[PDB]
């Protein structure tokens, strides 16, 4: 059972600048870490499949990276639409998701 | 174990694991023809190969092997330690038995050379120096230092016999303790790795 | 193989410059003294067939072997003579030297 | 002993564990090494009372064949 | 399908026995090469292994097609249907393509009839090593290739600026050699069947002296010093000195025999042989020194002691001097 520790648990960073979400895995999950976006009261939407691959119709500000256990998601410039909960999950083994981190503007 | 498609790029043929990647490469429990290695486990990954002809999907599998040391212990390290001790025992020998001590030293040094040359052939002809190479070198240095010590004793004897006795008695305990310290340091710095 | 001299005949195309590159050949241990091209017919119980033969004369380069084998031999049998210059009173040295030369 | 072991080693593959022929070879090398140590010991006490050195030599003269025979019996009974 | 129709039309009335523009002009073939790995360089057989991805591009007027599909990307199934150049490697002892899981061949055909044909090859190319200066020798030896049956009037090969590219070079099998660099070449060679455009790629390899250092240079030096240790031994114990000298000589001889075996049996002397022979001469000279001392002590011991002390103070200096001379001489040239 791979446990995906996702930090920080929340963010209130200002709009327009860089956002960095870092997801860490207890064991080796080669590149099967995915990033899902969950706007309030709505199903999650896939953003990053594998490590550092973007899904169809995703803003180009989103980009991920990570090799063995340290994976991160970067947003070039926040937008009003990016105010959502982000979850990192691994699919190297039976799926397990991270705690999910909330993004806030202020 | 990397594999993928020849002549079809990511835009045409893509590879994926049939089931969960962690469970997609299965090793038969009884199937292991390794003699000097232990298979700790396997790891899989999927990636891309950047080529002048295009971008190709490559599926990777890594088999983690840890070398077993029993054979190398028996064939190199225990013989080397035994040769070192065989050189050491000459100190307890009589000073007046100059031929005896000379025979011990020369035979031990020849024995260290033959072990060195026989141990180097087993592994490939790599340029760098391996851990076994350092162990062999240090054991060779110890035996050669024992030879130098005997030479110094024979040089002093009949001129300053008290000095010869002092140096021989000091060596009798300096050499074994230094060898033990080196052995502990080497085994700690390599095994705990 | 299957065709006798009533069906096939072999010859060297040029008969002198039919085999080329022998001069450019290099061997670690041999030197090609010369080569010859022969034409003939060999008879078997099944019939007579055309045979061509290409033969090389190879001479061994002695230089390697001298130092590799003879020199240790020449020395060992020279040192074996050192026992003569030592006084016969000292048995151990002379006996060891001779017998170890024999072992070598 | 070293050369016999080297000839044996060349034929066989690299295996971690210890074989019966390997056990016999360690036993025999131990015996040879112990004989050498015994000689060194008698030489050490040579300047001291030679009677003790002679007694040690006499003890060895009879014990070493006996101990080797017992070791052979044990080894050959274990593996058969 | 549309591609099925196109491929059926291309092969209809197609003679793969005849090269493109057979009676018109030489077929110009552009060749690239990706050096995946340069395998071991074993001098005993005087060869070296290399794994490459060979690519060849030429134009086939018969393969022109008009359709929205701009390139026909095909597997090895078509390789044997169209005409393929008969490129072969002239200095290959033995080479084979790869066949697992299927033939490692690719074929791409464009609208204008251009054909790209790549395949994976491992070649045991043979190149003569001049083992003078070994193990300080540097070598730069080729991988030549040409058309087997088509002279320059019918097939011409041509390189590209970025034709030859190399892999990472860290996973390569070169242990005693280092890859300095490569250069390419083209020329015409006269052959019994005509003149052929011969294309060459030279791989410059520099030897690593680190391994052979450990193997032979350190052991010989330390056996020489072992021989030295005889001089400080007392003059009285004749068996001691004789045993030391003979043991050094035997170890030196066996070390020389084994060390040479690492090298192909060549009739010329190598830099490695010279150092070994010098050390062997040094140990023999130590034996002769003790023998002369033994003969001269009976006549008078004072001269024997004087010359023994002189030898003790000299021999290390002589060995150091000869080491310096040898090393500088064989590093400069
Ligand atoms: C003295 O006797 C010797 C012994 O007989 C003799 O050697 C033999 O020579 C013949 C002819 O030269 C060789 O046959 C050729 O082999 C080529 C491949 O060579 C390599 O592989 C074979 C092994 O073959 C198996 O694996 C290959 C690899 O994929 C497959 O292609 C084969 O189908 C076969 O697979 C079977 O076997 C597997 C395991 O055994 C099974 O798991 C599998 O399920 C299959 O049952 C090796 O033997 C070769 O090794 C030898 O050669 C090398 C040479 O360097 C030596 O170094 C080495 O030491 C060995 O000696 C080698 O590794 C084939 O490509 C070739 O077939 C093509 O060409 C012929 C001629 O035109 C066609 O008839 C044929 O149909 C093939 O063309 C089709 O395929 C190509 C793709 O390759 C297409 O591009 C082409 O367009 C065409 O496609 C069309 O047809 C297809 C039907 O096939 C169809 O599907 C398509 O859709 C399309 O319509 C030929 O068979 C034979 O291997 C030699 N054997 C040995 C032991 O040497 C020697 O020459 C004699 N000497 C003299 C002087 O006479
Ligand atoms: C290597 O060995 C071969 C075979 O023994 C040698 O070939 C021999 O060459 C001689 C001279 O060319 C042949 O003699 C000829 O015999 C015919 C028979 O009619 C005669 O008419 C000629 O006047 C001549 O005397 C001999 O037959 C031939 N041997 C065989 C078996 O055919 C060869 O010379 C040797 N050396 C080299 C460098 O090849
Ligand atoms: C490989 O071959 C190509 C083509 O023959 C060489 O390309 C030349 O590179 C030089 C740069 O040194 C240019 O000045 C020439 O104009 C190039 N020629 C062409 C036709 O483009 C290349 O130098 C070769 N690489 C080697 C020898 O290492
Ligand atoms: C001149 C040339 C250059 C490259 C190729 C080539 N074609 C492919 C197809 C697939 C795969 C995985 C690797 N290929 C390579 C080699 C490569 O680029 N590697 C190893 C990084 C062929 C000919
Ligand atoms: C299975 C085996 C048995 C013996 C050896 C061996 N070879 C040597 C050569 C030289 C010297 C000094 C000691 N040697 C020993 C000693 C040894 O290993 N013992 C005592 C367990 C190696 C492997």
């Amino acid at each position: 059972n791979i446990v995906m520790t996702q930090s920080p648990k929340s963010m209130s960073m200002s709009v327009g600048e860089r956002v960095t979400l870092s997801c860490k895995a207890s064991e080796y999950v080669g590149t099967y870490v995915s990033w899902y976006q969950q706007k309030p009261e709505q199903s999650p939407k896939l953003l990053i499949y594998g490590a550092s691959n973007r899904y169809t119709g995703v803003p180009d500000r989103f980009t991920g990276s990570g090799s063995a256990t340290d994976f991160t998601l970067t947003i070039g410039s926040v937008q009003a639409e990016d105010l959502a909960d982000y979850h990192c999950g691994q699919s190297y083994s039976y799926p397990t998701f991270g705690a999910g981190t909330k993004l806030e503007l202020k | 174990l990397k594999f993928g498609s020849y002549a079809y790029t990511r835009a045409e043929v893509v590879y994926e694991w049939t089931r969960e990647p962690a469970r997609s490469v299965v090793v038969a429990e009884d199937g292991s023809r390794l003699n000097q290695y232990d298979l700790l486990g396997q790891t899989v990954d999927s990636g891309i190969v950047q080529s002048s002809t295009g971008e190709y999907v490559v599926m990777t599998t890594h088999f983690h092997l840890k070398r077993k040391i029993g054979y190398f212990v028996i064939q190199t390290y225990l013989p080397c330690i035994m040769t070192v001790i065989l050189s050491q025992v000459s100190f307890w020998l009589n000073r007046e038995s100059v031929p005896a001590r000379t025979v011990f030293g020369v035979t031990t040094v020849l024995t260290m050379t033959t072990l060195s040359i026989s141990a180097r052939n087993s592994l490939p002809k790599v340029a760098y120096a391996t851990a076994m190479d350092w162990f062999i070198a240090v054991c060779y240095a110890f035996v050669f230092s024992a030879l130098i010590e005997f030479a110094t004793v024979n040089y002093f004897t009949k001129s300053q016999p008290a000095r010869a006795a002092k140096i021989d008695r000091l060596s009798r305990i300096a050499f074994p303790l230094l060898f033990g310290i080196f052995n502990l340091v080497y085994w700690a710095t390599y095994l705990n790795r | 193989y299957g065709y006798t001299t009533d069906d096939i005949e072999f010859y060297w195309r040029g008969d002198d410059n039919a085999v080329t590159g022998v001069t450019k050949i290099e061997l670690p241990q041999f030197s090609i003294v010369d080569y010859k091209l022969i034409t003939k017919k060999v008879v078997f119980s099944t019939g007579s067939y055309p045979r061509l033969s290409l033969s090389f004369k190879l001479k061994r380069n002695i230089g390697y072997f001298i130092l590799q084998t003879y020199m240790p031999s020449i020395l060992i049998t020279i040192l074996s003579w050192v026992s003569f210059w030592i006084n016969y009173d000292a048995s151990a040295a002379r006996v060891a030297l001779g017998i170890t030369t024999v072992l070598t | 002993m070293t050369t016999i072991n080297t000839h044996l080693r060349e034929t066989l593959p690299k295996i971690p564990y210890v074989k019966a022929i390997d056990m016999y070879l360690m036993g025999c090398f131990v015996f040879v090494f112990m004989a050498l140590l015994e000689y060194a010991l008698v030489n050490y006490i040579f300047f001291s009372q030679p009677a003790r050195a002679a007694a040690i030599d006499r003890w060895s003269r009879i014990f070493f064949p006996v101990v080797f025979s017992f070791f052979n019996i044990v080894y050959w009974l274990y593996y058969v | 399908g549309d591609v099925t129709v196109i491929l059926n039309n291309l092969l209809e009335g197609y003679d793969n026995k005849l090269r493109p523009d057979i009676g018109v002009k030489p077929t110009l073939i552009h060749t690239d090469m990706y050096v995946n790995s340069i395998g071991p360089v074993n001098a005993i057989n005087m060869e070296y292994t290399i794994d490459i991805f060979f690519a060849q591009t030429w134009y086939d007027r018969r393969l022109k097609f008009n359709s929205t599909i701009k390139v026909l990307r095909l597997n090895s199934n078509m390789v044997g249907k169209i005409w393929i150049p008969d490129t072969f490697f002239r200095n290959s002892k033995k080479a084979d393509a790869h066949w697992i899981t299927t033939p490692n061949r690719m074929l791409r055909i464009w609208n204008d009839g251009r054909v790209l044909y790549t395949l994976r090859l491992t070649i045991d190319a043979e190149c003569q090593l001049q083992l003078h200066n070994f193990p300080m020798d540097e070598h730069s030896c080729p991988l030549e290739f040409s058309s087997y049956g088509y002279p320059r009037e019918e097939i011409v090969y041509q390189w590209k600026r970025s034709s030859v590219e190399v892999g990472d070079t860290r996973s390569w099998r070169l242990y005693q050699f280092s890859f300095v660099g490569l250069r390419n070449t083209t020329e015409v060679v006269k052959t019994t069947s005509g003149d052929y455009v011969v294309m060459s790629v030279y791989f410059d390899l520099s030897r690593r002296m680190g391994y052979f250092t450990i193997q032979t240079y350190i052991p010989c030096t330390l056996i020489v010093v072992l021989s030295w240790v005889s001089f400080w031994i007392n003059k009285d114990a004749v068996p001691a000195r004789t045993s030391l000298g003979i043991t050094t000589v035997l170890t030196m001889t066996t070390l020389s025999t084994i060390a040479r075996k690492s090298l192909p049996k060549v009739s010329y002397v190598t830099a490695m042989d010279l150092f070994v022979s010098v050390c062997f001469i040094f140990v023999f000279s130590a034996l002769v020194e003790y023998g002369t001392l033994h003969y001269f002590v009976s006549s008078q011991p004072a001269r024997a002691a004087k010359m023994d002390s002189y030898a003790r103070i000299f021999f290390p200096t002589a060995f150091c001097l000869f080491n310096l001379v040898y090393w500088v001489s064989y590093l400069y040239l």
